[PDB]
């Protein structure tokens, strides 16, 4: 009962089994990659699992999402119902408006959380990745070094436990 | 010095005896078999699953895995280095695929080399037996250098399709097929350049030059749906599994497949030509083989997937849809080439019992495996319609 | 009618006119820089000349295999240690191979001139073959040697230990996540012409003095094959050398790159020469600083002076951090012993000698501990005595740096005992450097790789070794053992009576 | 057992200590190339030559032999085991030939390895890719089964007629190349037969009896004088190089190379037969193999002979007079087989020009080496005779 | 539209059918026999599956040699003696395996059924095979091992020495002079089935008892082909057995045949094993008793009664005569060392013990002869001492007969003291056994071989070897010597000091 199969996770297989409304799939989704994933995650109660779950719950929305959709819907239309080529465009655009690294990380972040497939599809997806990734670290990559570690610490808002140097 | 400085454990004799000395009276287990947790496709686990299967460090996250954790290094943003967010398909196993012609980098190499040094050969004998004499100059100077060798940037352009597999596949099995796929697509533009380079060496006028073919590819109208189908394979899908079905389960089996076997391969011996046919066996080979791993991969494993059949099934009819279209309106371009043959070449007769035997043929090897209802009568009615 | 034919380079000649212009043609991948679409590549080859080349190779060396070294039991006749250290070397050198297949698969993407996708696309089928080729070796052992066990079942027994997780860092995740031309300097640029180059032909050389010619046989031809791969490398420079982003990206991408690298090879490469043999070849020191001292940061880096590369700014730490970084890892990798998927051995008498000999104070340290651990009976099944006991009876807690990997020890380290912990939104991060601190702070997403610790959390050992099957055929057998010898082997029970319960180390600063 | 119970002196630390402590410091010469004695053709000693040249025990009385002395066993009557008697030619030096593509066995076996395992790729994907379909019934029930299936048996003749060379032979360089020259033809006729069993497996109803091509070659008119030149050069003939020559340099080159080359490989690909051509490939790339040392042989050897150039020559032209007239019948006796075509196949411009290439080809790769004077016109005039 | 092919068995299925027939459809040669037209061969192969099976195994072969054993230095570290034995072992059997591509294409020429052609031709090929493959170790000893000379020229200079003489006998004209059938029985039922098939596994141990891994790669090879052979000998028989000739002839050209081969094999091969090898395996004695009485003349003999074959008439003398045949032939190749292409050593005294161990009585004799000429100064330049000399001095002529070819000195061997003198017609010629006697009374034109006195008679040694190549590539130094060990080698100036001068012993008969 640890690793690989555990009361936890047969805990969600049987809560994802109860889905069966893409809406209903779609939305628990949204929200268990909202708490559960990416150092802005709610809290890290499901570290070791999360990961698993995560892709059991996106298994129940593609499935809906197929049956639900038709052809040219499941090709250009989030699960939510959103034009995904909108919301790519639009994210896009928000990010080379981004002032600074600070800001272009959230964007970044937030969208892998909200549009992650079976949620968008996967084809405006990675083209995301591909215009939202160069130009995080555009910005992150410049005078990478310039900032000592201690004020990088501040900006990152990291509360400093302990620090020894001989 | 005769013996050499460096003393070698296995033939040094107090360096063997200290060894010996440590070995122990039997093995520490009897269980002297690679890979033998690997589920056997076949009777026996073959060499080809042993070496393959699991070399790829997938967490049970993705279907299949058997690591745990997280990557260690992800993409600025958190995208994983590898992940199920890469592909609409879903399966209970990415290891499920088996290449039907268990191939491993060895016997890979082993085949490609072998037909290299037979090409070779065959080239010398060729040449040596003036068999060029009786070839139809139109077609050589014109079929041959402008539109087969306008037809490399076609197979050039599926081969590049590959790229975002060869770095996305989900598995071992699956990642060394793709591979394959991909490098006999390379080949056959690489032969393709290489018959235009024999010709220049044993015709006199005959220009290399990529010029005139590029160009035909580039601006010309025969292959311009062609070019378009392509480049949208290529540059515009970004699902690793819908290229590869895509390419394999519907454009190259379709476009592909006529003008190879049912325009070049059929006419070319008409106007003595056995030198081109020599390089089409090696295309339709390759055509042949990977077909049993695409098959294998989309059909047997995922078409078929004991979980996500349904699923999968739909999304692939979904894709043969979506390509089928743009497929046919290369089809249409290429009709235009038969205008350009010489008179008496072949009828409407012969080119609809050939554009059948492409369609029947796709619908039993592809469209029917995920239950695509396709029209072999309006298919090759509306392709059909792009003549004089 | 003279016998006529057409070679590679006759064909070649053409290749780089075969991509045509469209609207997007362009990579897939993020990146930051721009490879010019004229770059051209060093060896001209196509296709089919490439199979036959390789097809020559394997020819001898699969020969060499199946017959007159089968016929000299040479699959047996090599020292207890060694046929241990090469489950490790050949199964994580085998991911390596693999990741890199995927990684040129992305930089044949990335790449824009037909001739360097070419290039990039032959150590796409190297990789693959050297994948097959290390999986061979292990595949090799496995059926003639002398304990299979491990080399069966690395792919899913490596998976219990923490070496693995630094090992996925350098050779799989850092070969194809990040910027392409990142991934590029931590395979090519640094991990090949730095590391596995030199590394490969040291292994048949300290396989070889240990009775091994197996692994020579294969790594020597598997050797072949680099040249192309430093040269996609030196490519892949010259490729972005032009683009502006260039002067303001390189260098760091290339410092983050080499220090990722050393970060796990300099402990980890030395220690499986050093520990995991009987016989020496060189002491890894030297070594070391003729690799990534004189050889890359000096003769190879000077070439790329002149397209604006400059030797990693890390560098004088690394060298720092170098000296007893192997000597003190060997010390947490035999305490955690039960969970590799390998034998571990104590030292000799005439290997402390040696250890003394070439590293000053080795035996006042290392010796004094290993004396101590083994007259308490570390070895024998019966002491109930794991070495773990003994880090935590002396209050030496053992952490994984969140960004490498890496075990490491800053209480008992005779080298680097630097130590940072940081609390970011309810979670604990341990970092044993400034380097990879900075990229965690910069990079948070990039590093949440959950640590043993932190998966094992209350977990009672002799558990996790049964369900990740850490087992040999008997079902009641570990794998991994203390001693070399082949009596009084460990079993799980010997485990499970130990009661052995992981605990996260981080938490001591709740 | 582990270990085994076995000690090897490479690997016994005894042994070998016993072995090390014998060693000389260093080689007791530094000449380490075996066979430096050689006079070598090219710029340095080949590996094909030093294997094989000087392996035949000839004594110094056969020219160019090392040995000295009689043989020690001779034939009841006093017959030499090899010997001068056996053969109208004379040399300076029966090891002076040199096969041009240097092949000993082990080049040989890997490349005829490499046809074969390509050869059945090829099949594979050939009935995999259905390409029967469009192949002329009557081309491949009639032309293909009884008349190239009839030409097997040319083939076999031809092999068996260097039965009595590869024990007369006076030289090893000789030995291996006649050898091979007779395997490659037994190779074709199994090729030959290999195609029909093919079909007999694609295609309902196709028997692949040797019984109907057999009987056509028997009591058939169309290879009536091909057989009977045949049988001649394989059973009349006691002379192992009036054999070789006269099979290679008179009947094959002249007869052999119109039915492969001119009417086969010619016309198959007209009837939509890409199958047979490449069967035929292998034959001409064979022959052509061949023909460089065929032409070293007797040629560069024994033709340009410092000391019997004039004496040799005379001997072949007198062989090429001898053996021509039963070629000319053989190639008159096939003119039949053109009447048996669909009208429209082909005609008689057709059918001459071919006649002349074959005819040309000859006198330029053969005939004018010995200053034989063939009239070309006359020769073709001569075979036209025998159109229908 | 299934994928489908055709392999060997389904086109072998109609290769019978492709012989047809004629007036003139016949062996070209002289014969007693006839071959049944029906008779079948027991492998289906053709040309194409013939050639990849043998690829396959050349891959192996090469490899091993081009790789691991060149890696291993395998070459270099073998026991002098044994390096000296493989120029004579592997040049020898090279001839046997070249006339044997002449005696089955004679064989081809014989058989009227198109398999029993076809099962011969497979074997022109394998022979082929064969003498490169010999070729190759000569080749492969001379470019990498401690004494190339010899095994880089053997070809040539085994025209200097009288063994050549006899090898000519069994393995070059026995083989391709006479009825093909009679050849068909030295070459195939006699020679392979009996002595070459058992010799080539028994070289490979002995040569890896003296470190030669190179042998054994090559050797081993070899043998895999011999089933072929074997099965073509026990053909012929049958393709003849219906045929009333064979009541007649048979058992005659068999006993002939059994004789022939045993005359040479039975002293040189023991000779060759126990005199040049270091380490031992097995005493000649009872090796010869399991492969000739046993294993040949008992079971594979018996088996062909069914056909009216029976156990040579002659086997009972071959017997009695064998015992102590090596022991006296090794006198004789060591007096005669000058006149040798290999390097030849006085039994040492751990072999002498061996000797008198497995052979009653061989110190009393050959043990106190060696012990004489070493005292003598055999080993040393200085001496002015030749064997050969002590048998002069001594009273003891050395015959050689004429129609064997085999040395023998009747007046000392403890074996066969037999000898018979005939003059006819001009000529002397001299006889050591019965049967041979009987041979040329019958044949005279059969057997007119001029012997090494006959040629030499009345020249000075060190002329001969000089005019024969029997040099060293310093032009001065004996390829042939009467130690082995690496100093005080013999030159042409030291033998030349001897002033030995042939003369033909029968001469002193009136
Ligand atoms: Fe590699
Ligand atoms: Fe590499
Ligand atoms: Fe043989
Ligand atoms: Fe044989
Ligand atoms: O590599
Ligand atoms: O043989």
């Amino acid at each position: 009962l640890g690793i690989h199969s555990n009361d936890t996770r047969d805990a969600w297989v049987n809560k994802i089994a109860q889905l069966n409304t893409l809406e209903k799939a779609a939305e628990m989704l949204k929200q268990f990659r909202m708490d559960h994933t990416t150092p802005f995650r709610n809290s890290y109660e499901l570290d070791n699992d999360y990961l698993w779950i995560e892709a059991k719950l996106e298994e129940k929305v593609a499935v809906l999402k197929a049956r639900a959709f038709n052809e040219v819907d499941f090709r250009h239309k989030t699960a939510f119902g959103e034009d995904a080529k909108s919301v790519l465009d639009g994210t896009v655009a928000k990010m080379n408006a981004a002032k600074d690294k600070w800001e272009a990380e959230k964007i970044h972040i937030g969208f892998r959380q909200a549009y992650k497939p079976p949620i968008m599809p996967v084809n405006y997806f990675l083209d995301g990745e591909r215009q939202l990734g160069t130009r995080l670290m555009e910005l992150r990559n410049l005078n990478y070094y310039d900032t000592p570690l201690e004020e990088l610490r501040k900006q990152r808002g990291v509360r400093v436990v302990h620090l020894q140097s001989p | 010095s005769m013996l050499g400085e460096r003393r070698r454990g296995l033939t040094d004799p107090e360096m063997a005896a200290v060894i010996l000395k440590a070995l122990p009276e039997a093995p520490l287990d009897g269980n002297n078999k690679m890979g033998y947790f690997v589920t056997p496709r076949w009777k026996r686990l073959t060499e080809y699953e042993a070496l393959t299967v699991y070399a790829q460090p997938n967490a049970d996250w993705i279907a299949g895995g058997l690591d745990w954790g997280d990557w260690t290094q992800k993409f600025h943003g958190g995208r994983p280095s590898w992940g199920n967010e890469t592909t609409e398909l879903r399966t209970v196993d990415w290891f499920k695929h088996r290449d039907p012609l268990r191939r491993w980098h060895a016997p890979y190499v082993k085949d490609k080399a072998e037909e290299w040094r037979y090409t070779d050969r065959f080239l010398q004998g060729y040449s040596a037996d003036g068999q060029i004499r009786a070839m139809n100059p139109t077609w050589r100077d014109e079929f041959i250098n402008r539109y087969w060798g306008a037809f490399l940037f076609n197979e050039y352009g599926l081969f590049n399709a590959h790229s975002q597999g060869a770095r996305e596949a989900l598995s071992d099995v699956t990642r060394v097929s793709l591979a394959f796929w991909g490098f006999d697509k390379i080949d056959i533009a690489q032969m393709i350049q290489l018959e235009r380079g024999f010709l220049a060496k044993i015709v006199p006028g005959f220009d290399e030059s990529t010029a005139v073919p590029k160009a035909e590819w580039t601006n010309g109208e025969v292959y311009k749906s062609a070019r378009l189908a392509v480049e949208g394979l290529w540059q515009e899908v970004f699902d690793w599994n819908e290229s590869a079905f895509s390419v394999h389960a519907v454009y190259d089996a379709l476009f592909g497949q006529f003008v190879r076997r049912e325009f070049f391969q059929r006419l070319a011996p008409r106007f003595g030509d056995n030198l081109t046919p020599f390089f089409i066996n090696q295309a339709q080979t390759y055509f042949q083989i990977a077909k049993q791993g695409v098959q294998d991969l989309y059909y047997n494993c995922l078409g078929d997937d004991p979980e996500f059949s349904d699923y999968n099934r739909t999304v692939m009819r979904n894709w043969t849809g979506k390509w089928l279209e743009p497929t046919i309106a290369a089809l249409r371009d290429f009709m235009g080439l038969f205008a350009k043959l010489p008179a008496g070449t072949t009828d409407k007769e012969e080119i609809t019992a050939s554009l059948y035997r492409v369609v029947d043929d796709w619908i039993e090897d592809y469209a029917s495996r995920i239950d695509f209802k396709a029209d072999r009568d309006q298919i090759v009615k509306a392709v059909l319609a792009g003549l004089k | 009618r003279a016998p006529t034919s057409v070679n590679a380079q006759e064909v070649h000649r053409w290749l780089q006119s075969f991509n045509w212009d469209f609207k997007n043609n362009r990579t897939k991948y993020a990146t930051k820089y721009k490879m010019a679409n004229e770059t051209k590549e060093q060896f001209k080859l196509i296709a089919k000349e490439y199979a036959r080349m390789e097809a020559v190779k394997d020819e001898r060396q699969f020969g060499s295999l199946q017959d007159a070294l089968t016929r000299l039991n040479a699959g047996v006749r090599v020292h207890p240690k060694w046929n241990e250290t090469m489950k490790v070397v050949s199964n994580f050198l085998e991911v390596g191979e693999y990741n890199a297949i995927a990684a040129t698969g992305m930089l044949w993407d990335s790449a824009q001139a037909a001739e360097q996708k070419n290039g990039y696309l032959a150590q796409v089928l190297d990789e693959i073959r050297h994948t097959h080729q290390c999986a061979y070796v292990n595949y090799y052992f496995a059926k003639n040697g002398q304990d299979p066990a491990g080399h069966n079942d690395a792919r899913r027994t490596r998976t219990i230990g923490p070496l693995w997780k630094g090992m996925k860092r350098v050779f799989s995740d850092g070969f194809i996540s990040g910027d392409a031309v990142e991934c590029s300097l931590n395979l090519q640029l640094v991990g090949e012409a730095c590391f596995t180059n030199p590394l490969i032909v040291a292994v048949t050389e300290w396989a070889a003095a240990n009775g091994d010619e197996i692994t020579p046989t294969v790594f020597l031809s598997i050797e072949t094959d680099e040249l192309r791969h430093m040269a996609n490398g030196y490519q892949t420079v010259v490729s972005i050398a032009n683009d502006p982003a260039s002067a303001k990206y390189l260098n760091t991408d290339l410092n983050n790159a080499f220090w990722t690298q050393q970060k796990y090879f300099t402990p980890v490469l030395g220690m499986l020469f050093e520990y995991g043999s009987k016989f020496k070849v060189e002491p890894w020191v030297k070594t070391w600083d003729r690799w990534v001292y004189e050889d890359w940061g000096g003769i190879w880096i000077g070439r790329l002076g002149k397209y604006g590369v400059e030797s990693p700014r890390s560098l004088k730490d690394a060298k720092q951090d170098a000296y007893w970084a192997h000597h003190d890892l060997y010390l947490l990798a035999y305490a955690l012993w039960p969970t590799g998927f390998f034998r571990l051995a104590l030292p000799d008498q005439e290997e402390m000698e040696w250890f003394e000999a070439n590293y000053p104070g080795w035996y006042d340290h290392y010796g004094k501990i290993y004396e101590e651990w083994r007259a308490r009976g570390c070895e024998d099944p019966s002491s109930g005595f794991i070495p773990l006991m003994w880090f935590i009876e002396n209050n030496h807690p053992i952490y994984i740096d969140r960004v490498s990997q890496v075990p490491f020890c800053p209480s008992l380290a005779k080298g680097a005992s630097t130590l940072r912990v940081h609390e970011y939104n309810g979670e604990m991060h341990t970092f044993s450097d400034q380097w990879g601190e900075r990229m965690w702070l910069a990079e948070p997403e990039r590093y949440e790789c959950q640590n043993i610790f932190e998966q094992y959390e209350g977990r009672e050992l002799s558990e996790v070794i049964a369900e990740l099957h850490g087992l040999r055929s008997d079902g009641k057998t570990l794998i991994a053992q203390p001693h070399v010898r082949g009596d009084k082997l460990w079993t799980l029970d010997d485990i499970k009576r130990l009661n052995c319960v992981f605990k996260n180390p981080v938490k001591a600063f709740n």
